């Protein structure tokens, strides 16, 4: 059972951390949702929920 | 020809441009304020 939401993910893979890729066309997975797509900082208000 | 408006507008054209209101393709070049230019040719347009 697979609870992916809000608040820090805490389970991840045996994988070789790096915090992110900048300004490229990467497949981004943050949080456990994915996508491919450019990633910069973000710039919009966010809810705790 | 009113040479004060832009281009070879007469008095009357200045209001048939301006009075007519242009939000869809081309004018939107960014969408879901993601970073980077929203003018010119300086950025790709991929209206949304």
């Amino acid at each position: 059972s697979f609870e992916l939401l809000h608040a820090p993910a805490t389970v991840c893979g045996p994988k070789k951390s790096t915090n992110l890729v900048k300004n490229k066309c990467v497949n981004f997975n943050f949080n456990g949702l994915t996508g491919t797509g450019v990633l910069t900082e973000s710039n919009k208000k966010f809810l705790p929920f | 020809p009113d040479p004060s408006k832009p281009s070879k507008r007469s008095p009357i054209e200045d209001l048939l441009f301006n009075k007519v209101t242009l939000a869809d393709a081309g004018f939107i070049k960014q969408y879901g304020d993601c970073l980077g230019d929203i003018a010119a040719r300086d950025l790709i347009c991929a209206q949304k």
